[PDB]
RNA sequence: UAGAGGACAGGGCCUUGACCUAUUCUCAAACUCCCAAUAGGUAAAAAGGGCGAAAUAACUCAAUUUGU
RNA sequence: GCAGAUGUCCAAAGACAAGCUCAAAGAGAACAGAAAUCUCUUGUAGACUAAAAGGGGAAAAGCUUGUUUGAUUUCUAUUU
RNA sequence: GACUCGUUCAUACUACAGUGGAUACACCAGAUCCCAUCAGAACUCUGAAGUUAAGCACUGUAAGGCUUGGCUAGUACUGAGGUGGGAGACCGCUCGGGAACACCAGGUGAUGAGUCAG
């Protein structure tokens, strides 16, 4: 008969990596989380309480509830013609502050000063990022002694 | 200097091989000789030929330290008149021997008790052995600090005027 | 004899943490003692650290930060030489006094020593801290519980039960605790050791006789020092190194040490 | 799969197979120190972001400012 | 299709705390030898953890002790 | 010159060796009292005669391991196209991406908060 249990097909996903077994560090318990933060779900198999389901491993969502040792997360999931929002309740060891958002924050903080100066001197500056593009012409100086001639090789 | 060699303990062992009254008599013999309540050994495995059953009391033993140890050792080496084979010394710095009848040590015969024989073992070591047994920051003893097999013989010769076959 | 410490044995080995490898930190008691409610954010959960070296005793207040925790107060036992207590700096009484000193000093830094008087001579909501006992085991009469008492007698609030004080396995008598706080057990030992083994009495308590502290005036010196500690707890306000530390060689140097070794071997 | 080098049985100081130490030919859907190409997920600003003051609370905090 | 398992079992094999460290090997000790009890040295788990197989676990989730009945009454947000 | 509480969790581990003792960390001297055992070994409590022997700190070894770079190598594999080659099994071309063992060489740590002593 078919066997669709809760932890089926988790042999390699839910196992500790090489020479890295053991429970979490003490600094894991000092992380700061607020409502609306972005977060990553990474299952840690050395703690069997608050274990997320197979599918939600490696996904990203937003916080909507905080408790003594648990966190509620809003995660998207695609069901056959639409995307449904799921509310996942996991324990605090399987939660990681998301890093997908840091370029936006650094960009805002950095561009603020540039705008402040530009308006200070009454200027028209562009702050949108720039796609990589074609290159201008240059004059490249090379002595004739440093050029080496190559030709296809015979077969051995 | 202070790397002299002393006696860490002395372990006394008598394996009767059976439960019942004989083991308690042997325990009384140990109590009389050593003035300590002993404890009993339990068989790990099952062997039909020796008739041993799991968790069954088979033997009784005791361990002593200090002034009492150096004189029970003296009685034992007196019974053997200070004669030990070279094979008796392990490659780590210990030794021991045996006795066939417990009467020779000075215990009056008893029509109920019968004959009992025991083993002696010493476990020589130097001072600073506490670091390997303390709970807090237990560590290892360096190699030069250990006692070799030759030293267990030199110590015997000097201390007891013993004779090595 | 097959070898166990093989090359493949070393390749697969996973090492423990440094302070577990050194026998210092528990790491299961630490995290339970530090973690607070995730929805109770911006609350720090101070903890009262007590360590007892060989010939001393230490107390602190820590705060468990992310890059290394922070010490808010400190008190060592040898400071009691200044408050009028000579040798005997491992006692139950020494522990009590060191626990008192840390509390009084900590309150002074925050200008709160006038709103929290503690208790007078031994017979708002206070600041709370939790007791970290390190690696020792907790029997009855363990010296760490004297420090807890000396700090609760100050202005602090350390949550605790009553069955681990001396002689209190199943019933709490305060008089026998008070005896150990004033070092009366030491006094009676000096008494009883004097009658028999009169020379062993002189060998055991050498540094007491030298300082003129007799078995009839022990309690009064601890009583005086308690008042003195309450009166003023503020803190009081390169080396030659005749022996030298060698350095590390480099790849270039190590090659000629082998050249010369082989050259010497050749002859 | 095969030799090499070392310290339990074998008639009376050597078969052989042992045991150990460095090598050697060949393998795995239900083996793994390592590990692609393709295929996935979140983010890229005004019902918002930043900064400074106040007002409400039965929550939180040693804190009628601690914080939220 | 492939190699297998389920219709049970447990007042402890459930709860909490403390102390401790396992398989195996070598060398030693009266009867005692391949296998009985005891001492030491090495030991990253080669043991154990009710039952298939996979994952987890070393001042422990294993061993031994002490105290117990959170295997209790009621409701919500939810995952497969 | 030393200490307590931490971070990184082997450049930090393992084996064998050399050096060190103002204060300090230890080994150490004991068992009346709290407490603990078959056993004051361990645990707990009270001390201050002796010592760097050991723990610990710092170094060494054509050391094992670990760690970074070069190379292996545009090799092995692979996304898109083909009225491409070949009986087949398999293999080139156009537009793209790109390893792993082994071997060689260099290294063997760095750091937060507080405190003591001359
Ligand atoms: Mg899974
Ligand atoms: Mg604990
Ligand atoms: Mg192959
Ligand atoms: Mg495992
Ligand atoms: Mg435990
Ligand atoms: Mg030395
Ligand atoms: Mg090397």
């Amino acid at each position: 008969g078919k066997s669709r249990g809760k932890r089926s097909g988790t042999r390699y996903k839910f196992s500790k990596k090489f020479r890295k077994h053991g429970e979490c560090t003490a600094n894991k318990y000092l992380e700061k989380l607020n409502y609306g933060d972005y977060v990553d779900i990474v299952c840690d198999s050395t703690q069997q309480k608050g274990m997320p389901f197979n599918y939600y491993h490696g996904k990203t969502g937003k916080i909507f509830h905080i408790t003594k040792r648990g966190v509620g997360v809003l995660v998207n999931k695609r069901v056959k013609h639409r995307i449904e929002q799921k509310k996942v309740c996991v324990r605090i060891e399987h939660v990681r502050k998301s890093r997908c958002n840091e370029d936006f924050l650094l960009r805002k903080i950095k561009n603020a000063e540039l705008i402040k100066e530009a308006k200070l001197k009454n200027e028209h500056i562009n702050i949108k990022r720039k796609t990589e593009g074609p290159k201008p012409a240059a004059m490249i100086k090379v002595p004739p002694s440093k050029i080496i001639t190559i030709e296809p090789l015979p077969f051995y | 200097v202070m790397r002299e060699i002393k006696v860490n303990k002395l372990v006394l062992n008598i394996c009767v091989g059976e439960s019942g009254d004989r083991l308690t008599r042997a325990a009384r013999v140990l109590e009389q000789l050593t003035e300590q309540k002993p404890i009993f050994g339990k068989c790990r495995f099952t062997i039909r030929s020796f008739g041993v059953r799991r968790n069954e009391k088979i033997s009784c033993f005791v361990t002593v330290r200090g002034k009492k140890a150096l004189e029970i050792l003296e009685k034992g080496l007196k019974v053997k008149e200070y004669e030990l084979r070279r094979k008796n010394f392990s490659d780590t710095g210990n030794f021991g021997f045996g006795i066939q009848e417990h009467i020779d040590l000075g215990i009056k015969y008893d029509p109920s008790t019968g004959i009992y024989g025991m083993d002696f073992y010493v476990h020589l070591s130097r001072s600073g052995y506490r670091v390997t047994r303390r709970t807090r920051r237990r560590s290892k003893i360096s190699k030069t600090h250990k006692v070799t097999k030759e030293d267990a013989m030199k110590w015997f010769q000097t201390k007891f005027d013993g004779i090595l076959l | 004899v097959k070898v166990v410490k093989n090359k493949a044995y070393f390749k697969r080995y996973q090492v423990k943490y440094r302070r577990r490898r050194e026998g210092k930190t528990d790491y299961r008691a630490r995290k339970a003692l530090i973690l607070q409610d995730k929805n109770k954010y911006n609350a720090q959960k101070l903890r009262f650290v007590v360590r007892k070296t060989n010939s001393q005793v230490i107390c602190q207040i820590a705060c468990a930060h992310i890059e290394g925790d922070k010490i808010l107060a400190e008190a060592k036992s040898k400071e009691l030489i200044r408050y009028g207590i000579p040798v005997g700096l491992k006692n139950y009484a020494a522990a009590y006094a060191t626990g008192l000193l840390c509390a009084r000093r900590f309150l002074k830094s925050l200008n709160l020593d006038t709103q929290f008087l503690g208790v007078e001579k031994v017979t708002r909501k206070p600041i709370k801290a939790f007791l970290d006992v390190g690696i020792t085991r907790t029997t009855t009469g363990n010296r760490v519980f004297a420090a807890l008492k000396g700090a609760c007698d100050g202005g602090l609030n350390i949550p605790h039960g009553n069955n681990r004080f001396p002689g209190s396995k199943n019933e709490f008598n305060p008089e026998q605790l008070r005896k150990n706080i004033l070092g009366i057990h030491v006094a009676e030992y000096m008494k009883t050791l004097q009658e028999e083994d009169n020379d062993k009495y002189k060998t055991h308590f050498n540094d007491y006789l030298k300082n003129n502290i007799g078995a009839d005036d022990i309690e009064q010196m601890y009583l005086n020092a308690h008042e003195k500690i309450r009166q003023n707890p503020e803190k009081e306000s390169k080396f030659v190194s005749k022996h030298e530390k060698p350095k590390k060689l480099n790849a270039k140097l190590r090659k000629k040490r082998v050249k010369e070794k082989l050259a010497l071997y050749v002859e």
